[PDB]
């Protein structure tokens, strides 16, 4: 039996320059190479990519954020490359001390650099968001990717921006470091009386686990019916075939409810966006409204 | 307090969302029917959604769902019991008749088109610049059935031009005619393609396509349904 | 009742045990021999949980908790009231989960489709058995397993994790969290992409897979494609559960000290272990 996890044969044609629609073709690169390695799992073609004003702006910003953090890591390493390599996970770029409040007057070596890098990150991400919206506009597509992306931006905006402002100090924000952002997370829960009692944490965990259940089921199913062309989902929405019927009857005979080809993708987008949506509310309320989730849960509210 | 208000607000929102989601997944296959085809009395807790309309590209009209459902083909089955809930026996050849795991849906007798209006799937001999770039080229290999007998040889690969993947093997049978075999149901080996689903005598029965340079969405379903159905219906001829 | 298109698929056959004995439906539900087995194990487990509630003295769902035997029972049996019920219920739960997987195989055979779904479900059964069977056996007591209770199963997570310091430092935990995070991201993109094409700007015609591949290429420079995205979702989530089971099968068995201290192998590597400055010495 053949499972369809990897391809048995790879075929190749001329590079696909892609659909035009209202895209400004002046801003498409040349095609990259073809990857036979990628070709075993998915598509072999790399490129082209679209780079406009927002794309350069976002990419230059994001690099400046990355470099600002890495410059600081080199300073902590005394510019010794062996120290840099050894302690890479232990370096950390922390926010200003609580004393500086929400002020931008903190010295570079004691938080001001964190503010520079956060500013570059702020620009980088919001540019990228506008880019996901405008790439969809040019192709005539719905804005589902931009709105779903907004759900991740919300949790990120809550952690590094909105909650620090409501708390009144930048020190509440997350530091830039491998192990240090892990410590910050652990600390956050202890200080708020165990996040396991935050009902939004609990729902967030449900949607995260649920997202794994769902993609497992959806991907397994489409592979199970790929013998009937199942992965060609748009045409199966326009013109239901036996792949879509058998995928539905699996779900019906197994657990008793119905799933269309389009419908299953609405479950998919919502299961996923709900992770970070509920997550952001749980953080936003921590320390601003609720001091101790254990205490709060004892009055059930 | 404000956090209890937020968590009540959310549970109500989630109830509405689940409702919206359940009714969105009712846009195909409803209303429910009894096994004789008349509408079932109990159609469930949620109602049907207001219909939506897809504008299909390339001038192929619209689709509105939910909308009138018809199999648009005969179903050669019969009841095996006097009450609801039991299987329906084939009254003929389930593979010839297209029931059970051999089922096909009566889709459009048109080919799927790519974003430019050209046929999505083309045999490689007519797809300019397309070649096998990795893996074993199956073209020229003999095709073996589950009865370990040789039914034909591969004479082409039918490829998805926009997605650049192989979709069908085109097999020539001992009598000079060809059939399509789904890529997802063959095993390409060093010196043969092996087909588990079909025994060698069942290859002539694979449905045939009407023009040799294109395949319609209907023929794709008949071919794929037939080949998959051999897993159940050709088991009296499978060996290890 | 039946979906409008369903009758032609409700044929005899495909069963693994029983022949045509249990080859029937109840409403939408296929039954089969493993449908009956699932119902039997589930019914038995429920009764045993209600009995556990009687001995514990409460009926509140937020308070019911079935605990494993104490640590001193090792891997033996324990009296019902003090860990015996957990042991039987654990057997029942395994029966119900495995019967569920096998009933799915039966549904797959009738439908003529592949076996990917039950195969994927076996990874979740595997993570459960790591927690209640493999890890306790290797550590020598059922008591290292988790209790069946809405909130008490959460307490076990907190206590078990903090036994090793901040559990964030388990390197297999780190990898498992990445797959979980990447899975959710890929699920959002996959759902967003199909819907944005099925549901274009108002009054526009439905887009094509070409528009989907064009979009991802314009955005990040690469599109994995419509078959690859489903391969990816399967692999991402199966991987996440695999590394979850792994991160726990090694905790308390081959590594039992604080997980942060494991990382000193990197820091103490002989070429840089004594260069001064930085964070470490
Ligand atoms: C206390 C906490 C309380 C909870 C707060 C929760 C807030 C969530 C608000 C969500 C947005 C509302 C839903 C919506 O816009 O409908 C989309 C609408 C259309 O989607 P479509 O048909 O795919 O679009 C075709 C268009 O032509 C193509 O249309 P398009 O390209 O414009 O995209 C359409 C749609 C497509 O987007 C989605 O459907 C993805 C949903 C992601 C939302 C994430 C926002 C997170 C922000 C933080 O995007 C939107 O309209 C989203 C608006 C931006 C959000 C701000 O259908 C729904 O999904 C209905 C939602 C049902 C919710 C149930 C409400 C319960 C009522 C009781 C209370
Ligand atoms: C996975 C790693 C940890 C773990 C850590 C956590 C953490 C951390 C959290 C949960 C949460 C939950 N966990 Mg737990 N939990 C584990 C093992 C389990 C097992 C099991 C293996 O048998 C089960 C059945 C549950 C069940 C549950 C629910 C009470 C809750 C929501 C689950 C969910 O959405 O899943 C995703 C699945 C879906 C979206 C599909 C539908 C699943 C339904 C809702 C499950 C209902 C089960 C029911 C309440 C109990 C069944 C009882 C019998 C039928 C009588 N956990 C192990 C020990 N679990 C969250 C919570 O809120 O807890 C209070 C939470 O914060
Ligand atoms: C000791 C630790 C605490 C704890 C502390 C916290 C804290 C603190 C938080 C969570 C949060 C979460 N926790 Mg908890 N958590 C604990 C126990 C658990 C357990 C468990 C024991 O089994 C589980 C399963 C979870 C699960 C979860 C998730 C559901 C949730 C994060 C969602 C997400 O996708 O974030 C990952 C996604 C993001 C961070 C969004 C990022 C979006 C941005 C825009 C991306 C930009 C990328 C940038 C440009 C760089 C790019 C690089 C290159 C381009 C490649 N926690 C215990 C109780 N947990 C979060 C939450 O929402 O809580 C309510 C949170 O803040
Ligand atoms: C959500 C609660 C916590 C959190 C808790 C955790 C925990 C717990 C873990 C990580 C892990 C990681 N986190 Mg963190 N992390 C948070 C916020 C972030 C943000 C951000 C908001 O901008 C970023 C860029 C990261 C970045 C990262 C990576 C270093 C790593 C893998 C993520 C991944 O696979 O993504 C998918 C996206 C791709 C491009 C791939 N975290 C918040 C503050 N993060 C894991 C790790 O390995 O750390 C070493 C890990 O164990
Ligand atoms: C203080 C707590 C510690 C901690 C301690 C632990 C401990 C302890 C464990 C984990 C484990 C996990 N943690 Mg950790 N963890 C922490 C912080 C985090 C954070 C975070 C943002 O900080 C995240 C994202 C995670 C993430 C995760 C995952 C990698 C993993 C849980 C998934 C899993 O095993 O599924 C596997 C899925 C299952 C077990 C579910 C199986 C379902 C069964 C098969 C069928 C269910 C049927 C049901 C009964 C039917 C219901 C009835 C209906 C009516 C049908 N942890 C902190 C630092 N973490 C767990 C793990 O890896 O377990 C293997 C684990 O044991
Ligand atoms: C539904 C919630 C999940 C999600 C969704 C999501 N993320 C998204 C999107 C969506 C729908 C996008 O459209 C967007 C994207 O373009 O993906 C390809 C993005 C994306 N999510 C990313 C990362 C990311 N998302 C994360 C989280 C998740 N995002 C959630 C689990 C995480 C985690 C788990 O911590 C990370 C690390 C990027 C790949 C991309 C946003 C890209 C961006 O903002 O780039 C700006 C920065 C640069 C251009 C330069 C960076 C510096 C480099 C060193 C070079
Ligand atoms: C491997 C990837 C992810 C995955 C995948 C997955 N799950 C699956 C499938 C797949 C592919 C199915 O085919 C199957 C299904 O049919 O889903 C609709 C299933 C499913 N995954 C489910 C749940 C589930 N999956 C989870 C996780 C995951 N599922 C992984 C993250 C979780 C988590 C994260 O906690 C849960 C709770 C079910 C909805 C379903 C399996 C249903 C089933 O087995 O039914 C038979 C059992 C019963 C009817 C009840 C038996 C009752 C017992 C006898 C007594 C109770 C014992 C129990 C231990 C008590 C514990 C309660 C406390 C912890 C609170
Ligand atoms: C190879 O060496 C060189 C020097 C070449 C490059 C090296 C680079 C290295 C080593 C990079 C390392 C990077 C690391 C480890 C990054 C880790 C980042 C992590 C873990 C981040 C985690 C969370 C971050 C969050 C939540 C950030 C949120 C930020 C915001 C929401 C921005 C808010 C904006 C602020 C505060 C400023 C707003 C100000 C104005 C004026 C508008
Ligand atoms: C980091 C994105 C994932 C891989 C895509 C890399 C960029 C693709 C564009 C390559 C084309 C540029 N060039 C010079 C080859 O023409
Ligand atoms: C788990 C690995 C992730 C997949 C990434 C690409 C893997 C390449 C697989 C090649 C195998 C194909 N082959 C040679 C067996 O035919
Ligand atoms: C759209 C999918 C619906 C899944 C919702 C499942 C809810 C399970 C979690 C409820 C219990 C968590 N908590 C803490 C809020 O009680
Ligand atoms: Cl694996
Ligand atoms: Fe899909």
């Amino acid at each position: 039996e053949y499972q369809n996890i990897f391809s048995q044969v790879q075929v190749r044609g001329p590079a696909d320059l892609g659909m035009t629609e209202d895209v400004n073709l002046a801003n498409r690169s040349g095609v990259g190479p073809f990857s036979t390695l990628l070709g075993w799992f998915g598509n072999a073609q790399l490129g082209p990519i679209y780079l406009g004003s927002l794309g350069v702006l976002s990419l230059f910003s994001g690099l400046m954020w990355f470099f600002t953090i890495g410059i600081w890591f080199w300073y902590q390493a005394g510019w010794n490359p062996a120290v840099f390599l050894r302690d890479l996970f232990f370096f950390s770029l922390e926010p200003p001390a609580p004393e500086y409040g929400l002020s931008f007057a903190a010295p570079l070596k004691e938080g001001g650099l964190w503010l520079i890098a956060s500013f570059f990150m702020f620009v980088a991400v919001w540019s990228w968001w506008g880019r996901t919206y405008l790439r969809a506009q040019a192709l005539g597509m719905g804005k589902h990717t931009a709105w779903a992306f907004l759900s991740a931006i919300w949790l990120w905006m809550v952690l590094g921006f909105i909650r620090p402002i409501l708390m009144g100090s930048w020190s509440e924000a997350v530091p830039y470091g491998i192990f240090s952002h892990l410590d910050w997370t652990n600390n956050f829960s202890l200080v708020h009386g165990n996040l396991f009692y935050n009902p939004f944490h609990g729902l967030s965990i449900a949607f995260l686990f649920g997202s794994a259940l769902l993609f497992a089921m959806h991907g397994a199913t489409i592979l199970a019916v790929s013998r009937f062309g199942g992965e060609r989902e748009l045409e199966q929405i326009a013109d239901r075939g036996t792949a879509a019927e058998r995928a539905a009857l699996f779900v019906r005979w197994t657990m008793g409810f119905n799933a269309t080809m389009e419908g299953i993708h609405r479950w998919a987008i919502w299961m996923a966006v709900l992770v970070t949506l509920t997550g952001g509310i749980g953080i936003l309320l921590s320390g601003t409204v609720v001091d101790n989730w254990y205490v709060w849960g004892q009055n059930h509210g | 307090d404000l956090a209890s208000l937020a968590i009540y607000s959310f549970w109500i929102f989630l109830a509405g969302l689940i409702y919206y989601l359940q009714t969105e997944n009712m846009r195909e296959g409803y209303p429910l029917e009894n096994e004789d085809g008349t509408p079932a009395a109990n159609q469930g807790p949620f109602p049907l959604p207001k219909p939506k309309t897809f504008i299909l590209p390339h001038g192929r009209g619209t689709l509105t769902v939910p909308g009138p459902e018809s199999e648009d083909r005969p179903i050669a089955l019969a009841r095996t019991a006097v009450s609801e809930g039991f299987p329906h026996a084939p009254t003929g050849d389930p593979m010839k008749d297209g029931v059970g795991p051999a089922s096909w849906v009566a889709r459009r007798d048109l080919p799927e088109l790519d974003g430019h209006g050209h046929n999505k799937i083309k045999p490689m001999k007519a797809a300019a610049g397309f070649h096998v770039s990795a893996g074993k080229n199956p073209i020229g290999l003999p095709v073996r059935g589950c009865d370990l007998e040789i039914a034909g040889k591969v004479v082409d690969i039918w490829v998805d031009i926009p997605e650049q993947m192989a979709r069908f093997l085109e097999v020539e049978l001992k009598d000079g005619s060809t059939r399509l075999l789904p890529m997802q149901m063959v095993k390409v080996q060093s010196n043969r393609v092996h087909v588990n689903a079909l025994s060698s005598d069942l290859f002539a029965g694979i449905p045939t396509i009407k023009s040799p340079t294109e395949v319609t969405l209907l023929e794709e379903d008949k071919i794929c349904g037939y080949v998959a159905g051999g897993l159940m219906y050709a088991a009296p001829k499978r060996k290890s | 009742a039946l979906l409008s298109f369903e009758r032609k698929y409700r044929v005899p056959g495909g069963t693994l045990v029983g022949g045509n004995l249990f080859d029937f439906w109840v409403g939408p539900f296929y039954v089969g021999f493993f449908g009956v087995a699932t119902f039997f194990f589930a019914a038995l487990g429920i009764i045993l949980i209600a009995w556990s509630a009687v001995l514990q003295g409460t009926w509140n769902p937020q308070l019911i908790s079935v605990y494993p035997p104490a640590l001193e029972y090792g891997l033996g049996g324990a009296p019902l009231a003090k860990g015996g019920l957990w042991q039987i219920i654990t057997i029942c739960a395994t029966g119900a989960f495995v019967s569920w997987a096998l009933r799915e195989v039966e549904i797959c055979r009738k439908l003529g489709i592949g076996y990917h779904i039950p195969f994927a479900f076996a990874f979740a059964i595997l993570a459960y058995l790591t927690l209640v069977l493999f890890r306790p056996v290797m550590m020598g007591a059922w008591g290292y397993a988790f209790p069946y209770g809405i909130w008490t199963h959460l307490d076990w997570v907190s206590n078990t994790g903090y036994t090793y310091g901040n559990f964030h430092y388990n390197p297999a935990h780190m990898i498992a969290i990445s797959f979980f995070f990447t899975n959710a991201l890929a699920l959002a993109l996959h759902g967003a992409l199909v819907l944005s094409a099925a549901n274009p700007e108002k009054g526009k015609e439905m887009r094509t897979p070409d528009h989907e591949d064009t979009f991802f290429r314009d955005l990040v420079g690469y599109s994995i494609g419509t078959l690859g995205i489903h391969r990816l979702g399967l692999l991402l989530s199966l991987s996440a559960v695999f590394f979850s089971a792994l991160c726990m099968i090694i905790t308390g068995t081959i590594w039992f000290d604080q997980w942060v201290d494991w990382w000193q192998w990197w820091v103490k590597l002989p070429w840089w272990a004594n260069i001064p400055g930085g964070i470490n010495g």
